[PDB]
């Protein structure tokens, strides 16, 4: 009976990614990231009178919502030392030591991407009706802190530490979630965990200096 | 769901329950079908050499160890049939499940949108209105001194009169008021 | 100053002349008009200040307090008819009479020029909410949480106005501007270290502090819906406009007397959010919630930094409405249930569609959402902490995770879930309170939309 | 090849111990325990679909646990020097840590600051 | 005990006014209520008021900061100054304590 | 679109099906009001291999308590009935 | 075009010439050909009518420039009047220099943005002069409190004066 | 005294009058410096009284 | 079974046996069908921790 | 694939097999949600209630 | 056929706020909205000049958008 507010609210989750898609600037990419959260959060928990389903989606705030801490502090130190927000002078200031931002930005990725630390949310958010799971949880939301990562490529090639830890988070993720899915009976379980597989190749793929293949593999996945 | 449970559960019972969901596990373990009935006709020969024992504690012993075996070698994700608890769509029109005294609070212009509907639904509340009385008495004869109470309740005993307590699971909402 | 103060003394008269029948109706809407005369000092073209009078004059702080105020009023009027609709006229008259002299004299102590007559005002706007507190209303403890609100007040208020009387003899003046021109540096001495105390404590009560705060919660679990509503949206607000008047005359002392209270308020901050979390009241957890707020507050007015008073302005003004839309939907659900008690009414999605998304909006209000003046003025208060010193993010953090936590566990404990079907005394909605939630919702947006109104002094 | 419960995952009625030495004592408080029971859900019942009833049900019980949450602790609560530590520490020692953190930072950073060692790159709004 | 009413129950106000507004027992007061409410309310202090403060000009000297640094820039460019001197008084003017 | 509801009939078929298949008994002497240990002669473990074919053949549960209360197709066929809510 | 390159810069654009060296048609080239037939031939004829009626009814609007009060350090402590006059010129002087910074920094988002994978070296008149401007707003503005003053800016410049007479004694 | 009954409604826009009467003669009230601040000290114009009203 | 007289307020109020909603029988309609609790039963002092939306003490295969 | 091949033909082969640890660890997903999702919220509401609100 | 009547809460009060709310906002909003349109279609935008011959302006002449210049005339 509420497929207008199915539709409604797939609507609004493709304009907040796509706006967290196309941001120039750290606050309209906050604004698309909670954006792209808070319909999550709905459309995970589609079927309200569900108490597993509310679960399901407070947890994935709850995971997301220390990424958004992450990303705070990448945006505040960014905000402090470089006065515009803005993608340009973030660009201006690509030698100076950017370990604090990179790391709240690392951060920010893993809650997003759901890699190892901060994962269980997405093979747990999958309660939800299927083309929720499918748009959001395989598609455009769980690529959103990979994408994040490759927009600060720049900076991250200047950062050995970074691309290192990226590395070994993504490799960790993959193979923990490869064997998490290995033996598993739910479908959505499985392809949920392929997900997560794929994501932490997509950040090996970070971890080494090549960004590009990295979004191309977003498109692909 | 529909009966309530005793007080106890007897070892009848109990054996009952674990054969059950030993098998169902069993079929979660050996998915295949010829398979499940292989190992399904082999857990019931356990059950039937160990059905005759003629000595409680035995038999309970019997009954400790058969669950401390299922236990050890359960599957730890059993299959979970839809709409039961654990697994997906258990809870899931719970949502849509109005629980139809909002009716009271429709507008005149939706109630005369359905008129047929709403000349039933008051005919309805006369019924209940007028057995409520009756319900209320047959529960105060209802012989319960002291002591044994059971959560049952009883039928309608004399000729033209309802159960006790009826309304509220005959116009239950339906399982899938989609 | 005096076109918006006069409207709303007449008020009174209109208040008490008016039929029965016509009371509500007048009263309602000439104090909307009186919020449409507020919004004309907002025409500030000029970086100068409109000083109206030699004892009324406007600020780009003191303009959004007033404003709100003046809104506010006909919002409480709205809340607070139904609750009142079985009660004799006079007592009806005299409710709307207490309300009307709270705008007034809050109108006026934003507006006063001079702190002696601030002071005044204050205790002056301390007495009607006792009064409303205590007569209006429902438990027993209203008569407690009245006393306990009031003398907070008061021991935090006699050592200012020592306090303002010091700095008058020693200066001559105690205006303002006069003040902020030629404010003089304090020679760092045990004598100053307490004038500065005396003159921040009672601030430092108004707005809720990790210590002092236990007044909030019963005076707003106690009051009526319009109690609550000017509190937790105009009150607190008060103390933080008080500390950002009253800073600027101890410039070199602040810099280290500041330092216990910054750590009160964010280790405050995290613990009230951990109360709301494991809070059973809806109300307490608001008010909880209230504490929280003020709190980040309470740290930039302290580190005194221009983020800092920028992102406090933005979040007071955010935080009033917020908070006030809060706390008319639990009123709404208080008036179908007759409890305040949160795990009782579940599954009200249900029933209450478009009341469940005014709670859905309430909520990402209440979090830091980016498209709101409450993330603006959270982030810039972040901003401003993490520039004081680096090591604040941590707190900051722990307390957006937890601020989170308890709003979409509001949201999901009160309004999803499988609906309470025993409550049959669930009316559909009030054109009234959904136009309450409306009125109080729509301002968020459109200062959101345009966020430089909120923008305080410092830019 | 036992399971161990904790205070989560606690044990099941499938493997305690005490639902296989039963005893009729235990058999007697079951019942009374069902009698209970049973006694409480015939009043809510009763109380349910009476078609007289025009408001929700009350629920005493969770009016006691809301009372006893809010307004009971501080009538029952006595001093004891185990509460009086754990008050001081709890409402002490993150303020003080927190003080020593702050405070260190600071004075690190206004040092750095006063010798020139640290250089506000292009910090311009603060 | 003491002779004290007892506790009223709470009427289904759409029991007996189905249109009711949420602001008063009889219909035609209810109604104008509502009426006040939302004209004075939405239509000319959420549309006026907005309207008004959307056409307030120059807001706190921000668009004439604008075309005061674009005049200030291009006169200091095309004359060879030091945009933005690091001095905001001049140092002649400025009188230091000897030693 | 999907899912066809089921009746009455339907439901008395199925049930009749799966215990003709049941192999162990009815010899063309099953009724629709035949007791499984009365006149059937089976046990409880043979009542309970019944109803897990019952929960296979129509995909739901039966709850343990009602599933040992069942013991003849009749109230079978109207225990699926209540739970789904047939002739509405 | 309000603006101008005077103010805000912009380097000549240089656009290669077409080699269509395949045989096939470029799309590109068809919708840009149908976009402007279809949306901006009726685009500019509407607002060549509204700037037809604007002209008509043209009207005009001005600066107000601001002459130069007396400052803070030529007139007597205590004199409200001149220290109110001093301060308000001070906080106009203090947008204006903040107004002075975003063009400086719109400047450089720009020269970014233009020169793309060539920024770290064409882009280093427009890095200097945010470097210098950057140097000079943070020796004037950047200390002085949430209640920062013509008073305070002056004693901050007094103590930075104090301090390089100081260093350069020696 | 033509329409009468429901009078009240001039009792808000009589105090918004009087209100608007008062910051008027508040600003007749202040009149000094009315050209002789720093700032502005413009002449007084071949028809013009005084600067400001 | 009361508490223990250890410091803080807790009155007379029973210590319930300290296991979470998710291991109340499921199959059993209960009067709030969501708290898995019955009208009158007393409640547990952490039900807010115990609740089905929150921590689960139920057992683990492993 | 021609791994797992042989494994789904192997689970075709009629017998029974010992659970395994590595098995159990794969299918409880690393035990990561059982054990973090009833250790930090049982720790944080605990301490929540039990410090910041009634101590 | 076998149409089943589906329960659903009483959604004409939540209707008829957002009817009524829309109905205000419009009715005040869309003549709003209107006449700005026409203003500036038709007048306005005032074009930047400089200072002719040392003539003194109208505090409302340093405004751009005409209707602020005539709130700045009228008004203030
Ligand atoms: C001289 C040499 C020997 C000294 C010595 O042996 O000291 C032992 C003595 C402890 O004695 P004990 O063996 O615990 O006493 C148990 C009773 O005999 C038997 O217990 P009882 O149950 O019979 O007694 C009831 C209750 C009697 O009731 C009480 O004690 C009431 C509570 C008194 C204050 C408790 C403070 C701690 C809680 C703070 C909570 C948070 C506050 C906000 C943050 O007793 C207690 O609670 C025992 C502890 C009493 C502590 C008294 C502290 C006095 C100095 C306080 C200084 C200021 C503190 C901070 C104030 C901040 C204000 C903003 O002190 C210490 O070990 C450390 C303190 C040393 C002095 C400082
Ligand atoms: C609600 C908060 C209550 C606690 C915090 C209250 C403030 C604590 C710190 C300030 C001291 C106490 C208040 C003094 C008010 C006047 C301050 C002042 O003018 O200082 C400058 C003056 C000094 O004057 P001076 O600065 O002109 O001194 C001359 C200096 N030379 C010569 C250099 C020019 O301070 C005092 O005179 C302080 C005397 C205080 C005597 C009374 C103390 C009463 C008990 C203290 C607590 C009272 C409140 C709590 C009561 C209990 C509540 C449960
Ligand atoms: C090689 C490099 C390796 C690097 C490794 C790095 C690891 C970093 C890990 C950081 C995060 C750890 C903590 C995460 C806690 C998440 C808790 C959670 O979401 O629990 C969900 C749970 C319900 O879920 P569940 O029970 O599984 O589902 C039932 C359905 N059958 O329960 C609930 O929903 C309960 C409701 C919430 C209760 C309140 C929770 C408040 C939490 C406040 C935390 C504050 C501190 C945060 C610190 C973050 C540090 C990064
Ligand atoms: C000041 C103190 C206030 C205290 C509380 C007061 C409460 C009572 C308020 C009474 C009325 C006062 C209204 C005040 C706000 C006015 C908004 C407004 O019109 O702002 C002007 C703005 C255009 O002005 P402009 O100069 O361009 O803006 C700055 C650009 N440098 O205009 C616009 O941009 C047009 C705005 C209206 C058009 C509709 C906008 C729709 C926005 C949809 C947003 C959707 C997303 C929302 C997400 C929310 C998440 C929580
Ligand atoms: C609640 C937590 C309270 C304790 C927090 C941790 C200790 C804070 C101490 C402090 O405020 O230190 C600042 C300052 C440091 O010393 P200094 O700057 O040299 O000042 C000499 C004073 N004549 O020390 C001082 O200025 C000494 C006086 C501090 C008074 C603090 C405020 C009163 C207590 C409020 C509670
Ligand atoms: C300023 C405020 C100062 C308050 C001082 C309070 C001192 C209390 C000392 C004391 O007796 O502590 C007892 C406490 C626990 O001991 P007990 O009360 O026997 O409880 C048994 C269960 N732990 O003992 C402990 O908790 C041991 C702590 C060891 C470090
Ligand atoms: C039907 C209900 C009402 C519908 C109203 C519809 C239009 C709403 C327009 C809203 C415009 C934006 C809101 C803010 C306007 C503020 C105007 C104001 O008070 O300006 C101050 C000014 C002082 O006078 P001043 O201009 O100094 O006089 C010397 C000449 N320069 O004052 C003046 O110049 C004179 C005052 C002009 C505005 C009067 C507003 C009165 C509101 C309160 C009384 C309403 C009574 C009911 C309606 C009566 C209708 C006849
Ligand atoms: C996953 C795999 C799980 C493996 C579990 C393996 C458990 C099998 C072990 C056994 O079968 S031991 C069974 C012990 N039970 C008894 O001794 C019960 C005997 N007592 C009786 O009264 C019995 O006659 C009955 C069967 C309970 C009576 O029922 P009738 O059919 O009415």
């Amino acid at each position: 009976p509420n497929i207008n507010r199915f539709i409604k609210y797939l609507t609004l989750f493709l304009i907040t990614m796509l706006i967290l898609t196309s941001a120039n600037n750290m606050f309209q990419l906050f604004i698309g990231w909670e954006g792209v959260g808070i319909m999550s959060f709905l459309l995970i928990g589609w079927w309200y009178g569900r108490t597993d389903a509310n679960t399901a989606a407070l947890q994935a705030i709850l995971y997301n919502r220390i990424g958004d801490i992450g990303f705070i502090l990448a945006m505040v130190w960014f905000s402090l030392n470089m006065n515009s927000w803005e993608l340009q002078q973030i660009m201006f200031s690509n030698n100076n030591d950017n370990l604090i931002p990179l790391m709240g930005l690392l951060i920010a990725a893993t809650g997003k991407s759901a890699q190892f630390g901060l994962h269980p949310w997405l093979p747990s958010a999958m309660e939800g009706p299927t083309p929720v799971s499918a748009l959001l949880h395989s598609s455009t939301m769980v690529v959103a802190g990979i994408f994040l990562l490759v927009r600060f490529h720049p900076l991250t090639t200047n950062n050995n530490f970074i691309l290192t830890t990226m590395l070994c988070l993504g490799a960790l993720t993959t193979l923990f979630t490869a064997i998490c899915a290995l033996t598993q009976n739910d479908i959505k379980k499985i392809i949920a965990f392929s997900t997560s597989s794929q994501l932490g190749l997509m950040m090996v793929t970070l971890g080494m200096n090549q960004p590009h293949l990295a979004f191309l593999h977003i498109c692909t996945h | 769901a529909f009966c309530a449970p005793p007080a106890y559960l007897t070892h009848q019972q109990k054996v009952l329950r674990l054969y059950k969901r030993a098998l169902r596990h069993l079929e979660s373990w050996c998915i295949h079908r010829d398979k499940y009935r292989y190992f399904a006709c082999l857990m019931r020969a356990r059950f039937e050499e160990h059905k005759n024992e003629k000595d409680m504690m035995r038999a309970t012993q019997l009954l400790r160890e058969a669950e401390e075996e299922f236990w050890q070698n359960q599957h730890p994700q059993p299959y979970i049939f839809p709409d039961s608890p654990g697994g997906t769509s258990f809870e899931r029109y719970e949502c849509y499940k109005v629980p139809e005294w909002c009716l009271d609070y429709w507008h005149p212009s939706e109630k005369a949108m359905y008129p047929d509907y709403f000349s039933k639904r008051e005919q309805w509340k006369k019924l209940r209105m007028e057995s409520w009385d009756r319900e209320v008495k047959q529960l105060q004869e209802e012989t319960s001194p002291d002591g044994i109470m059971t959560e049952a309740l009883p039928p309608a005993r004399r000729e033209g009169d309802l159960p006790p307590l009826w309304w509220h699971i005959v116009t239950r909402p339906r399982e899938r008021p989609t | 100053m005096l076109k918006i103060i006069l409207p709303s003394l007449m008020l009174l008269p209109l208040t008490w002349l008016s039929s029965p029948k016509k009371t509500w109706t007048n009263v309602t809407s000439y104090s909307f008009l009186i919020s449409l005369t507020s919004l004309t000092l907002l025409w500030q073209t000029d970086e100068n200040y409109k000083n109206f009078s030699n004892m009324f004059s406007s600020d780009p702080l003191s303009t959004p307090l007033i404003i709100l105020t003046a809104w506010l009023l006909p919002l409480m009027l709205m809340a607070s008819q139904n609750h009142l609709k079985k009660d004799n006229n006079v007592l009806q008259k005299l409710y709307i009479s207490m309300l009307i002299s709270l705008q007034i004299l809050l109108i006026m102590t934003f507006s006063a020029t001079e702190l002696i007559m601030f002071y005044i005002l204050f205790e002056a706007t301390l007495i009607p909410t006792l009064i409303i507190i205590t007569r209006w209303g429902n438990q027993t403890e209203r008569l407690n949480a009245g006393i306990y609100f009031l003398f907070y007040t008061l021991i935090g208020s006699i050592p200012l106005l020592i306090a303002l009387i010091l700095i008058q003899n020693h200066v001559g003046t105690l205006n303002l501007m006069i003040l902020s021109f030629t404010t003089h540096t304090l020679d760092a001495s045990w004598s100053n270290n307490l004038l500065w105390l005396a003159c921040m404590m009672a601030f430092l009560i108004k707005m809720p502090l990790y210590g002092v705060h236990l007044w909030l919660p019963k005076a707003h679990v106690e009051a009526p819906i319009a109690g609550s509503m000017i509190l937790a949206a105009i009150l607190l607000k008060l103390g933080s406009y008080g500390m950002i008047r009253i800073s600027i005359i101890l410039d070199p002392l602040t810099k280290y007397m500041a330092y216990p209270f910054i750590l009160l308020s964010l280790w405050g901050m995290i613990m009230t959010s951990s109360i709301c979390l494991r809070q059973t009241d809806l109300k307490s957890l608001i008010a909880y919630s209230s504490v929280s707020h003020m709190a980040l507050v309470i740290a930039s007015i302290m580190i005194q930094t221009p983020w800092s008073f920028m992102g406090a302005t933005m979040l007071m003004i955010a935080h009033g409405l917020t908070s006030s839309l809060l706390f008319c939907l639990a009123n709404s659900n208080y008036e179908r249930i007759h409890s305040r008690t949160m795990i009782m009414a579940r599954g009200l999605q249900m029933v209450f569609p478009l009341m469940a998304t005014w709670w859905l909006m309430a909520s990402l209000a209440n979090l830091a959402l980016p498209p709101s003046i409450n993330l603006m003025g959270e982030l810039f208060i972040t901003m401003s902490l993490f520039s004081w010193s680096n090591f604040t993010i941590i707190l900051m953090g722990i307390n957006i995770i937890i601020t989170g936590m308890y709003s979409m566990y509001m949201i999901i404990t009160t309004q999803r879930g499988k609906l309470t079907n025993h409550m049959i005394n669930l009316q559909p909605s009030h054109t009234r309170e959904l136009t309450l939630m409306a009125l109080h919702m729509i301002p968020l947006i459109l200062l959101t939309t345009s966020p430089k109104l909120i923008t305080g002094l410092t830019m | 090849s036992k399971y161990k419960p904790a205070p989560l995952a606690t044990l099941p009625s499938t493997l305690d111990p005490a639902e296989y030495d039963v005893s009729p004592e235990t058999r007697r408080a079951q019942v009374e325990r069902l009698s209970i029971r049973a006694r409480l859900k015939r009043e809510y019942l009763l109380q349910y679909n009476d078609p007289k009833r025009v408001s929700h049900i009350e629920d005493p019980a969770l009016i006691r646990w809301t009372y006893a949450r809010s307004a009971n602790i501080y009538p029952n609560f006595r001093p004891t020097p185990k509460n009086s530590l754990l008050g001081a520490v709890a409402g002490f020692g993150p303020l003080i840590f927190w003080y020593y953190v702050f405070k260190t930072d600071r004075d690190r950073k206004e040092r750095l600051i006063q010798e020139g060692k640290l250089d506000r790159k292009f910090n311009i709004s603060y | 005990q003491w002779q004290e009413d007892p506790e009223p129950e709470d009427e289904n106000v759409y029991a007996k006014n189905p249109d009711f507004h949420g602001y008063d027992s009889d219909p035609v007061v209810d109604v104008w209520n509502m009426r006040a409410v939302f004209f004075f309310g939405f239509s000319i202090v959420l549309v006026f008021g907005t309207t008004f403060v959307a056409y307030v000009p120059d807001y706190r000297m921000q668009e004439w900061a604008r075309r005061e640094a674009e005049r200030l820039v291009k006169y200091r460019e095309v004359n060879g100054l030091p945009i933005m001197e690091s001095n905001y008084f001049d140092p002649s003017k400025i009188q230091l304590p000897e030693d | 679109s999907d899912a066809p509801p089921l009746t009455l009939d339907g439901i008395k078929d199925r049930v009749l099906y799966v215990l003709k298949l049941y192999d162990k008994i009815d010899p063309e002497k099953l009724s629709v009001n035949s007791h499984f240990m009365k006149d059937l002669g089976l046990d409880s473990l043979d009542q309970v291999e019944i109803i897990m074919a019952m929960e296979d053949e129509f995909g739901f549960e039966i709850p343990d308590i009602d599933a040992e209360k069942l013991m003849c197709p009749q109230e079978i066929v109207d225990y699926i009935a209540d739970k789904k809510d047939v002739y509405e | 075009d309000s603006w101008d390159k005077d103010v805000y810069p912009e380097p000549p654009s240089r656009t290669p010439a077409p080699s269509p060296q395949t045989s096939l048609p470029n799309p590109i080239t068809y919708l840009t050909k149908a976009y402007d037939l279809v949306v901006d031939w009726p685009v500019t004829l509407v607002r060549e009518f509204i700037e037809r009626q604007h002209a008509k009814n043209r009207t005009y609007y001005y600066h107000r420039q601001y002459r130069r009060v007396p400052d803070i350090t030529e007139c007597k402590e205590g004199d409200v009047l001149c220290i109110y006059e001093a301060e308000m010129q001070w906080r106009r002087d203090f947008k204006v220099d903040q107004e002075i910074m975003n063009i400086i920094q719109e400047r450089l988002k720009a020269c970014q943005q233009r020169e793309g994978e060539n920024y770290q070296q064409n882009c280093a008149k427009e890095l200097e002069q945010f470097t210098k401007v950057t140097k000079a707003y943070q020796d004037r503005y950047l200390d002085l409190g949430a209640y920062y003053s013509a008073r305070k800016c002056l004693a901050k410049q007094k103590q930075r004066m104090l301090e390089e007479r100081k260093a350069a004694r020696q | 005294q033509l329409l009468r009954e429901h009078w009240v409604h001039i009792l808000v826009p009589a105090g918004f009058v009087f209100g608007c009467y008062l910051d008027r003669k508040d600003d007749e009230k202040l009149t000094a410096f009315r050209n002789k601040s720093m700032l502005f000290q413009r002449e007084l114009r071949p028809n013009e009284e005084v600067t400001w009203k | 079974e009361p508490y223990p007289d250890d410091g803080m307020g807790y009155g007379d109020y029973p210590m319930l046996p300290n296991r979470s909603q998710h291991e109340r029988d499921p199959w059993y309609q209960w009067d709030h069908s969501e708290l898995r609790m019955n009208w009158g039963e007393p409640i547990h002092w952490d039900l807010d921790m115990y609740i089905r939306n929150r921590v689960d003490t139920s057992p683990t295969p492993v | 694939f021609l791994i797992a091949l042989e494994l789904n033909n192997l689970t075709m082969k009629l017998s029974m097999n010992k659970a395994n640890p590595y098995s159990s660890f794969s299918t409880l997903l690393g035990f990561f949600p059982s054990i973090i999702h009833r250790i930090t919220p049982m720790k944080s509401l605990n301490l929540s209630l039990k410090t910041s609100l009634t101590l | 056929g076998k149409r089943l009547f589906v329960v659903k809460p009483s959604l004409y009060y939540d209707a008829r706020f957002l009817r009524l709310m829309k109905f205000y906002l419009m009715l005040t909003g869309i003549p709003v909205i209107i006449g700005i349109t026409l203003v500036n279609i038709f007048i306005g935008e005032a074009e930047l000049a400089e200072i002719p011959e040392g003539y003194i302006p109208e505090h409302w002449e340093y405004y751009k958008h005409p209707i602020s210049r005539w709130i700045a005339r009228n008004f203030y």
